[PDB]
């Protein structure tokens, strides 16, 4: 029923990976500050 | 009159399980119901904990590689039932997608899935990340846009994890959901996530009807953590149990409640009497920004953190704003934060810097706050429960009348009570102001979810590349929505085929204007409009064609583009000078020989309305941001929320990249530069932070 994904390609501009980044590392940063939090000892 | 002609054949089979859970399968009419077979092989993963009747039976259906449905409490564990999914899909070497409605929650849910499966990728209007791991999270406009482009990272893909499917409506994505859905290959499988809903099965013999195979309904409605509600009338002094343990309304505490009424102090003392009974933490819904900034601000006599905690906080905040300018450090918001933060008060609403909405929910997320006090949309944070849920008021403004907030919402939110593991009990207290009968007040809070209804309806970027792609057509997508199933089920017998005189219209509109041929074949203006999804794509691509961009400047462009994605409806309009007021004057004439064409062709629409909705209280806002200027500048230029013009901007920036696509796809390298010079002038900054989940 559906059109296979090369139809739906054709006659439009290409999907863009757009935004690119990589890990800031913040998270693994904050995590390690909340090693003796109320959950964390729970 | 358009009569469908095939019309669903869908049978719905009851399975036997233990207790503790219901299960049902649709399957195509024609065929033979099989029961599931047991596992062959290894689990495709293993948990530290017992799972449930009803994770267990999710999970047989992922095993025979089977669609299914669970439908059930947040707190109940259905990411589990994703998690097997996604196992399953590494272990064979697959590809799979989960998508959430928000970009926020997307955020939160790549860290908790990379930080397990570890090849984890992102992908939203704001952010990409390694794009070419197997599980890639993402938000339903991104796989909306990678299907109708016919992205070759679809070809790999053999499962789809839909969460939170309930909240696609009020998200906005209620739309792009559908066609993600009607658009994906028959060889896909799904597993969808929901609240519990009451028609569950309805949505499950949709799926079968949409891809001719069988669909299962994992729901309960187990709570591991038990509830109590609470009234605590106006003006009363203590707490009235109306809803016990077991789900047994109180009537006669109800009536003892309503008795003391036959409220910024109040929210006060009864805060308090949750802080000295330790019924904290404790998060207080407010449905209004403004109410949560009061509120939080009258808890300043008090302190719930340990000197400990408020260590803890500290280094948390600096080291989240570390990544800020010296001059955003110093913006009124982050100053104003941290002293409440430290005494372990907290705020969560949309007029937020993403950057300290994000550090509040981590904080809360440590139980470093323990009074929080939030909007709606904070029930929607995953794995952020309380030990108490406290409502300030029962009636809500939906744009249109103060109504009691249905039961669908209290469940919604008052399911963040509970905390499984460290409470025995989740406390629920509604504070009521006025009188109030039982009847609504056992509907309300004994009440069922409200069903999940399609949001679906037409678009011209939906017409347009539906017409575009061959082999398929408008029409196909109208009869297979959601919208249409539910017309099909709620009046048995019925073939008539919905919103086709709206389709009809729609086109005459395309055809005038250029859009599409009198035969239906797409123009290359058209082709124009397949590129703009997330505003006026009909405007915008007649604006492009008419010139309106050619004589404007990058600053000039982007602050026009702000009213096509600004969405606030009680500011105050500012003065703007002839290099705004013109191009605005220019976009409202276009606007208007729209709808002059739109009336002709018998869609119904007011002139005075359709101008209106393009607001342009951030012209200057975004404009004096292009040309350079500091946050804290532009703030002071608008009583709109700080997160509020955020938002406005990173909606704007994704409007930018979808009018460089557009320009591109007629190679005019003008405007796509302009637009791509826009976006350079305001990607910057706090506004455009990194997410702290990355
Ligand atoms: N069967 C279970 N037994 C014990 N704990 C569970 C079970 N299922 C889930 N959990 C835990 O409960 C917490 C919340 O579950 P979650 O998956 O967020 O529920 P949902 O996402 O369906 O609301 C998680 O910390 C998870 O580890
Ligand atoms: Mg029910
Ligand atoms: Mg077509």
């Amino acid at each position: 029923p559906i059109p296979d994904m090369s139809k739906f390609a054709t006659g439009i501009t290409p999907f863009e990976f757009e935004n690119m980044a990589e890990s800031t590392g913040m998270y693994l940063r904050i995590r390690s500050l909340l090693k003796n939090s109320p959950r964390n000892q729970q | 009159l358009s009569l469908a002609d095939l019309m669903p054949r869908v049978k719905v089979q009851s399975v036997e399980t233990v207790e503790g859970c219901t299960h049902e399968v649709a399957l195509p009419a024609e065929e033979d119901y099989l029961p599931l077979k047991p596992r062959v092989g290894k689990a495709a993963k293993e948990y530290p904990f017992i799972l449930d009747a009803f994770q267990r039976e999710a999970i047989q259906c992922v095993d025979n590689n089977q669609s299914v449905l669970v439908s059930a409490h947040t707190s109940a564990g259905k990411t589990v039932c994703a998690e097997y999914a996604i196992a399953l899909a590494l272990r064979e070497k697959q590809r799979v997608i989960f998508t959430s409605p928000i970009k926020a929650l997307s955020n939160q849910k790549y860290r908790e899935m990379y930080e397990e499966f570890q090849d984890v990728g992102l992908m939203t209007g704001d952010v990409t990340i390694n794009p070419t791991a197997s599980c890639l999270v993402m938000t339903t406009e991104i796989l909306r846009s990678m299907l109708y482009r016919g992205s070759e990272v679809m070809r790999e893909v053999a499962w789809v994890i839909f969460d939170e499917i309930h909240y696609m409506r009020d998200s906005e994505r209620g739309v792009v959901w559908e066609e993600t859905i009607i658009l994906l290959p028959d060889n896909v499988h799904y597993v969808f996530l929901s609240a519990t809903i009451p028609n569950a099965r309805q949505f499950a013999e949709w799926i079968c009807h949409l891809h001719k195979q069988p669909c299962h309904v994992i729901y309960t409605d187990y709570r591991p953590t038990p509830l109590q509600h609470y009234i605590f009338p106006a003006g009363g002094d203590g707490l009235h149990l109306v809803v016990d343990e077991n789900g047994d309304f109180r009537e006669d505490n109800f009536n003892t409640a309503m008795q003391v009424l036959r409220g910024p102090s109040n929210v006060f003392k009864i805060v308090k009497m949750i802080m000295e009974r330790n019924f904290q933490p404790v998060i207080i819904f407010s449905f209004s920004k403004k109410d949560c900034e009061a509120y939080a601000l009258q808890m300043t006599k008090l302190d719930f953190n340990t000197d400990e905690e408020k260590k803890m906080v500290e280094e948390v905040f600096s080291n989240a704003i570390d990544c800020l300018s010296d001059e955003d450090k110093k913006l009124p918001q982050v100053e104003h934060v941290l002293p409440l933060l430290k005494r372990g008060i907290g705020i969560h609403h949309g007029g937020l810097l993403p950057i300290l909405k994000e550090t509040i929910e981590i904080l809360f997320s440590e139980g470093l706050i323990k009074a929080l006090f939030a909007t709606e949309t904070f029930a929607m944070g995953i794995n952020m429960p309380a030990r108490t849920v406290l409502f300030t008021n029962a009636r809500k403004f939906d744009g249109k009348d103060f109504r009691w907030i249905s039961s669908g919402e209290y469940i919604q939110m008052s399911g963040r009570a509970g905390r499984r593991g460290m409470d025995d009990r989740g406390i629920v207290i509604l504070m009521v102001d006025e009188k109030m009968s039982p009847t609504i007040g056992k509907q309300l809070l004994k009440g069922s979810a409200d069903p999940l209804n399609s949001a679906f309806h037409l678009t011209y970027n939906m017409v347009l590349n539906l017409l575009r792609v061959e082999e398929i057509n408008p029409e196909y997508m109208l009869e297979k929505s959601f919208y249409q199933f539910q017309h099909y089920r709620a009046i048995p017998g019925s073939r008539t085929v919905l919103q086709m005189d709206e389709l009809k219209c729609r086109k005459r509109v395309l055809r005038r204007l250029g859009f599409a041929t009198s035969s239906d074949v797409i123009e290359m203006k058209g082709r124009v409009a397949c590129e703009i999804s997330s505003a006026d794509e009909l405007l915008l691509t007649e604006m492009m064609f008419n010139g309106l961009f050619n004589d404007l400047s990058a600053e000039q462009a982007t602050a026009l583009l702000s009213c096509f994605v600004f969405q606030e409806n009680s500011s105050e309009m500012p003065k703007l000078t002839e290099q705004l007021a013109g191009p605005l004057r220019q976009m409202q004439e276009c606007a208007k020989r729209i709808a002059k064409v739109s009336a002709e062709a018998k869609l119904e629409i007011d002139e005075e309305t359709y101008l209106s909705s393009f607001k342009p209280h951030l012209m200057d806002v975004v404009y004096t941001w292009a040309t350079g200027a500091t946050f804290a500048h532009i703030c002071k230029m608008t009583d709109v929320f700080e997160g509020s013009i955020i938002r406005c901007m990173r909606r704007l920036e994704e409007l930018l990249r979808q009018m460089c696509q557009a320009a591109k796809a007629i190679g005019n390298t003008e405007l796509e530069n302009k637009f791509a010079e826009g976006i350079t002038k305001i990607k910057r900054d706090i506004v455009f932070a990194a997410s702290l989940y990355l």
